[PDB]
């Protein structure tokens, strides 16, 4: 039974642990955020076909730009993640995140990933961005860096209220089946 | 609360990282060096190159730093400490981290299914892959739970900075050590 290696990169700033925590136990993990997430794996059915879906989060290694790349070997797919209230972890799509994965890793799939979805329109952090002369990313900013980087799918997400968050995962396995 | 529980993570996740590696060395690497099974030509006595030094890691953390961080359970503001006496033994992550790309060119190149047929063997939901990656995941994320810990203790908490200092340098010493 088909065996996928899924890879998150991305900024701090996107919070690739917290994602994978609200998507693997379906819920924000809401009083604490932990920092762990250990490779995952479990059988979900995408389009009837069951598969084995693999999780590493990489969440730590952001500082360590030849530590990162020992994770990237044999991955099926990757997320590529920004928060959509951080123009620069959007910025560093392109400055960080797509260079290195596509070096060492030319032909394997891209999702393109904005996470905070639900603070996109919140005041406080609409208005914290004001202050820095910033807006948060809007959907065609995320089709445009996506259509740049070749990533097979644009998909903005919510780990706290699971808006979109489960279609992530299923558009990943899709990119590989 | 919030540095309770930071500590119980930090905890909970070093007794899974030693049953983690415990798991790697009696399956993955037990099946080399046991004879009870035909090794690939390709990897025959190269167990050196594909674990590294992991035995050693995970005999540091099995015999001694698990040990030590349970005493610090209900004195989390002083844990940086912790890191602090064992910084010396931290230094085989960066021989472990210099290893790893040769380790996965050998079991890509030369070792074909051996270890998968293992896996399934065994019913493991990770791959050896899954496992040798475990030591570089392990020693990126201590600094990120003292990060947490100063963000929720007095300042009786540069027993937090001077560890957190140790747990910053190994990992860029180790990032630093590669080609
Ligand atoms: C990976 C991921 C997370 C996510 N959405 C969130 O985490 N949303 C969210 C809203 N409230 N909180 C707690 C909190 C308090 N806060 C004050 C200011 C700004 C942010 C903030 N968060 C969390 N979507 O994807």
């Amino acid at each position: 039974m088909q065996a996928i290696k899924c890879v998150v990169v991305g900024d701090g700033a996107v919070g690739k642990t917290c994602l994978l925590i609200s998507y693997t136990t379906n819920a924000f993990p809401g009083e604490y955020i932990p920092t762990v997430f250990d490779n995952y794996s479990a059988n979900v059915m995408v389009d009837g076909k069951p598969v084995n879906l693999g999780l590493w989060d990489t969440a730590g290694q952001e500082d360590y730009d030849r530590l990162r790349p020992l994770s990237y070997p044999q991955t099926d797919v990757f997320l590529i993640c920004f928060s959509l209230v951080s123009p620069a972890s959007f910025e560093n799509v392109r400055a960080k995140w797509y260079p290195e994965v596509r070096h060492h890793c030319p032909n394997t799939p891209i999702i393109l990933v904005g996470t905070k979805l639900d603070l996109r329109d919140d005041k406080d952090t609409i208005e914290k961005l004001k202050e820095k002369k910033l807006t948060p990313i809007t959907y065609p900013q995320g089709l445009a860096m996506a259509k740049e980087i070749g990533a097979v799918k644009y998909l903005e997400c919510s780990a706290l209220t699971q808006r979109g968050l489960k279609t992530v995962f299923d558009e990943a396995i899709r990119a590989v089946l | 609360r919030k540095k309770e529980f930071i500590m119980a993570e930090l905890l909970q996740t070093e007794k899974a990282y030693v049953r983690d590696l415990h798991e790697c060395l009696e399956t993955y690497l037990w099946e080399m060096t046991s004879g009870v099974e035909e090794i690939p030509p390709g990897i025959l006595n190269k167990e050196h190159i594909i674990f590294g030094n992991i035995q050693e890691i995970y005999d540091f953390h099995n015999n001694i730093f698990l040990k030590e961080l349970e005493k610090y359970e209900q004195l989390p503001e002083d844990v940086g400490h912790c890191f602090v006496t064992w910084a010396d033994k931290f230094q085989m992550y960066v021989t472990y981290c210099k290893n790893k790309p040769d380790s996965n060119q050998l079991i890509l190149e030369h070792a074909g299914t051996f270890f998968d047929e293992i896996q399934q063997r065994h019913g493991l939901a990770n791959s050896i892959s899954s496992y040798l990656i475990k030591p570089v995941q392990r020693v990126t994320k201590y600094q990120l739970l003292l990060k947490e810990l100063l963000t929720c203790c007095e300042e009786g908490k540069g027993e937090l900075k001077d560890g957190l200092e140790v747990m910053l340098s190994v990992p860029k010493k180790a990032n630093d050590a590669m080609h």
